[PDB]
């Protein structure tokens, strides 16, 4: 009538979202945004990215040439998918420095091996074991010569290599450590061996040692696998009195962005480009909750399922 | 049915927008959203995802760099992961307080515009309404709403009122 | 399924009002701004006007202030725009749009998600005819054949081919204003050169200013 | 009121490529500003909006890094479905403002026109006129020139011409040249011949038919 009444109010929701400020633990707001990814699909999109799944295998199985890992000779991938079910089955090995060698090959993301030929003068060659069978008949790691006595002598290998071209070459070798004397010297006929490798930027030597390990396959006895990267105009020198397990050529380094990922999640058709182990995963929010392992343009690991940023003012019921 | 302000009610009924007005004269109840304080804030927030974005892209490096210089170990790294997470949480927790601090502001900034257009012609109530002391019709409304109203075409009149009881 | 389709759009002499409406389905209507846009033939968008989600706000642009009408039946979920005094600046296709929430908020002035086909309105009082359709038949390794889609007014006429089902090497031309008053068009499709009278090849062409309905075999 | 200059107003660009478009404003408008996108034929729908937010089911080769009175639309690794007209909206207040629109084209390899000629059917010669159509598939570039001739006279000025834009599929143009005439002309001369002048072996194609035969 005669007077009037003007109001000022804010808009409000039936039942708002929580999120934390500085002074609140938990303040209900109008709206607020999820930063966290916290769920998967389970699987992983072979696409865009080069998926290689391993299977039975692992790369460092598939590197050094066991029997059943010879289908990924001169393979190539963006991603190499490692699985728990995957196993050895060839002559029993340790690798000092195993990290290194497979983050190492798996950044190069390929296996071609280019054979040279290595004279060894003087000894036996291709050498192999019943622990690694390789059809009918014994054998031994694709890769890897098995070098013994020829005759009554093992003399001192002095074999060199140069790397004339214009790329870095990796050589995988390794050195035999057998379980008693009688073996070292029935094979070796020193008492004590010695393999030494050496660049002109890099030198290796080791002494074997003789000592019995837990039965693996039958067998008592290991070979420690090392490695050695020689850059153009350098060259490869081996010097070996004995316990040498030769290398047949070398692996053609690459440096892109190939990595590899151990996962047990099945492969898919689809596009992601992020990749978890827990399988693909949207790359739209700026965390993720998933796996702190993670492969291409991904949300940053964070413990926490979600993080609230408000997007609206707070949220009081009318009364 | 008589309305309430903002001091302790909120507006279910109000989905235009976020701040906004409601009236009682002589043609009616009524209300209507004010869009310029409304888009105002919405300016502020559009600005912020990409600040806790630019901002957590700074920290997760600057941890790495520490981290990096110490080299990693599994308890390494999950002390990283956990000073890293509490980082985030924290920024993303000054931006809500931020948030909400100038939600609110924006608010008082609009009571303190009305306030100002009635000047002496209207008193507040206390609960986040005025008591203009005149006849406001529907035309008188909109024009405190979009920021014309002359208080002195209705001074005689108001003090009038007032003077009255 | 979430669409809205308009209606109302043809031919009206100069200086007379049109009425064009919204027909939304498959989502809240009543809770949506929706807006609507025209677009000169070959040229670029024009925004022209906004309503609320309940009908309580209207907004216009500047060249279109007067003339225009929005309003809503939230009840029939309709939207209208209702030009008056059309002038030789409203040749153009009208578009109907859903405002997107903001933060939550039914915002009158935001981004359009939704889209519909659209009406054409054309003001002229010029004639007011259905097409005629002649067949394009040849013979001479893939060869084409097509319809011409000759003295028509006003736009727009659709073309297509088996009822739908054939669109592959499809190229139907935009229309042309002839010297007579009346558009001309043309539709083609590249067929294999082996498939002569083995294959039926029909092109259905649908005008619907005059609600005519025509179905053309070309044949060898 | 504020003024949206969207730029470039068009320009061509190869696969792969990265393309950037910018629209100014005569004012600030803060992040109040979509991007939206018509293709061909279609109707257009929403790509970027708040100057920077993608919108679902939109490809992530398009983003929207801007603000204030000066924003960008990139598209990287532009693809052949990106071939359409791209426009900027300004919503910060009313009025709504479009950008003057940008169109988008591809630049790829060369393509030769298919040409063929269509004499007009006896049921549109019934009717008192004579329709030639002379057609130009799938070529590219857009820049092309036709030239009648009846009987070997040119006739210049009663035919009209028109073009599809660019398809996604190949890249490709499409020409339109129709001549009308009365019953009276067409009747009178034997050979109608369409003269192509563009890049079969850079050199003019004719193609000719004689009235009723072949
Ligand atoms: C791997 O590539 C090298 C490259 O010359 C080739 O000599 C060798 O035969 C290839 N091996 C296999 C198993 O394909
Ligand atoms: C091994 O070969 C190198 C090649 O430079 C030579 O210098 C060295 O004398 C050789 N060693 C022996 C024991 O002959
Ligand atoms: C993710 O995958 C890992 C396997 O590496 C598994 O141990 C873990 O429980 C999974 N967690 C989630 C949240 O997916
Ligand atoms: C404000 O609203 C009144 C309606 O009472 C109108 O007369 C006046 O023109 C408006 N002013 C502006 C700037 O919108
Ligand atoms: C609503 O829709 C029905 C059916 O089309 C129609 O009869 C009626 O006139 C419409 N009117 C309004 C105001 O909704
Ligand atoms: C918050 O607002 C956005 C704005 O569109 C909306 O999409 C979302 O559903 C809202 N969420 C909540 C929890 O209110």
């Amino acid at each position: 009538n005669s007077t009037a009444t003007l109001c000022l109010g804010h808009h409000a929701v039936p039942n708002g979202t929580l999120v934390k400020t500085i002074t609140d633990d938990q303040i209900e707001v109008t709206n607020a945004t999820e930063l966290v990814q916290s769920s998967s699909t389970g699987k992983i999109c072979n696409n865009p990215h080069r998926i290689l799944d391993g299977i039975d295998c692992t790369l460092i199985d598939a590197l050094l040439g066991d029997p059943h890992c010879d289908v990924f000779q001169n393979e190539t991938w963006d991603l190499f998918v490692e699985r728990s079910k995957a196993f050895s089955n060839c002559y029993p090995y340790d690798v000092p420095d195993y990290a290194s060698l497979r983050s190492l090959v798996a950044s190069s993301g390929t296996l071609e091996f280019i054979t040279e030929g290595f004279t060894w003068t003087g000894v036996t060659q291709n050498g192999g074991s019943n622990a690694c069978k390789r059809g009918p008949g014994s054998g031994f790691f694709s890769r890897l010569n098995w070098l013994t006595k020829s005759g009554s002598t093992y003399p001192v290998l002095n074999v060199t290599m140069p790397n004339n071209d214009n790329f870095d070459k990796l050589y995988i070798w390794g050195v035999h450590h057998p379980s008693t004397n009688q073996e070292q010297t029935s094979l070796y006929v020193q008492a004590s061996g010695r393999v030494t490798v050496s660049t002109r930027r890099s030198q290796q030597t080791i002494i074997p040692n003789i000592e019995s390990r837990p039965w693996v396959r039958g067998l008592s006895s290991r070979i420690s696998i090392y490695w050695t990267i020689v850059k153009p105009g350098d060259v490869l020198v081996i010097n070996s009195n004995g316990n040498l397990i030769a290398p047949r050529g070398y692996f053609k380094m690459r440096t892109g962005k190939s990595s590899i990922m151990r996962s047990d999640a099945p492969i898919d058709t689809c596009i992601s480009e992020c990749i978890t182990p827990n399988g693909s995963i949207p790359n739209d929010k700026p965390f993720q909750n998933v796996n702190k392992i993670t492969y291409g343009a991904c949300p940053k690991y964070v413990k926490q399922n979600t993080l609230k940023l408000a997007t609206g003012m707070r949220n009081v019921p009318e009364k | 049915g008589a309305i309430a302000g903002f001091i302790e009610n909120g507006w279910e009924g109000m989905i235009d927008g976020w701040y906004g007005f409601r009236h009682q004269n002589s043609e009616g109840t009524g209300q209507a959203a004010d869009l310029k304080s409304t888009q105002a804030a919405i300016d502020q927030i559009n600005g912020k995802l990409n600040r806790v974005i630019e901002k957590t892209n700074e920290k997760f490096h600057q941890i790495e760099k520490e981290f990096s210089e110490v080299e990693l170990e599994k308890y390494v790294e999950d002390t990283k992961i956990d000073l890293w997470s509490y980082n985030a949480e924290l920024l993303v927790a000054l931006e809500n307080q931020h948030t909400i601090d100038l939600t609110d502001s924006e608010m008082n900034k609009l009571f303190e515009k009305t306030r100002r257009q009635l000047r002496e012609n209207a008193e507040d109530m206390g609960n986040g309404c005025f008591k203009i002391y005149h006849k406001c019709d529907n035309a008188c409304i909109e024009s405190i709403r979009n920021g014309t109203y002359d208080h002195d075409v209705y001074r005689d009149e108001a003090l009038n009122n007032r003077f009255q009881i | 399924q979430v669409q809205l389709v308009e209606s109302g759009g043809g031919v009206v002499q100069p200086g007379r009002s049109l009425r064009l409406s919204c027909a939304a389905s498959g989502f809240s209507f009543s809770t949506s701004v929706i807006h609507w846009v025209r677009q000169t033939p070959g040229k670029g968008l024009e925004w022209l006007a906004v309503i609320s989600y309940d009908g309580s706000n209207k907004y216009y642009a500047d060249s279109v202030q007067g003339r225009f009408t929005i309003s809503r039946d939230n009840s029939n979920n309709t939207l209208y725009l209702q030009v008056n005094s059309l002038r030789p600046e409203d040749t153009a296709v009208y578009y109907c749009a859903r405002g997107i929430t903001v933060f939550g908020l039914l915002i009158i002035n935001s981004a359009m998600d939704v889209w519909g086909q659209g009406t054409t309105v054309t003001v002229s009082s010029a004639s007011t005819k259905g097409p005629s359709v002649f067949p394009l038949a040849p013979s001479s390794g893939t060869a084409a054949l097509g319809c011409l889609v000759k003295d028509y007014f006003p736009e727009p006429v659709t073309v297509s081919w088996n009822s739908g089902a054939l669109t592959s090497g499809v190229h139907t031309f935009p229309a042309v204003l002839q010297s007579s008053g009346l558009y001309s068009l043309s539709s083609v499709v590249t067929v294999p050169s082996s498939s002569l009278g083995t294959q039926t090849y029909i092109c259905n062409v649908n005008h619907k200013p005059s609600n005519t309905k025509v179905d053309k075999k070309v044949e060898p | 009121d504020i003024q949206m200059t969207q730029s470039p107003s068009s320009l061509s660009a190869s696969v792969g490529d990265r393309v950037t478009i910018t629209c100014r404003a005569s004012q600030g408008i803060s992040y109040n500003l979509a991007w939206y996108q018509q293709k061909p034929g279609r109707v257009p729908n929403l790509l970027i909006h708040a100057a920077s937010r993608l919108q679902s089911g939109a490809p992530f080769r398009f983003s929207g890094s801007g603000s204030g009175t000066d924003f960008t639309l990139t598209i990287s690794s532009l693809q052949p479905e990106d071939v359409a007209t791209y426009y900027c909206q300004k919503y910060d207040s009313v009025p709504l403002t479009f950008g003057q629109g940008t169109k988008v084209e591809i630049k790829r390899t060369v393509a030769a026109p298919s040409v063929f000629i269509f004499p007009p059917s006896d049921e549109q010669l019934k009717s008192g006129t004579a329709s030639v159509v002379c057609l130009l598939n799938n070529f590219y570039p857009r820049e092309a020139k036709v030239q009648w001739k009846v009987d070997n006279a040119l006739q210049s000025g009663n035919s009209q011409e028109s073009v599809t834009e660019q398809d996604s599929k190949d890249s490709t143009y499409s020409l339109s040249s129709t001549l009308t005439l009365s019953k009276a002309d067409y009747e009178k001369h034997k050979v109608y011949a369409c003269e192509v002048t563009h890049q079969g072996l850079s050199s003019p194609v004719t193609k000719s038919f004689n009235r009723g035969e072949c």
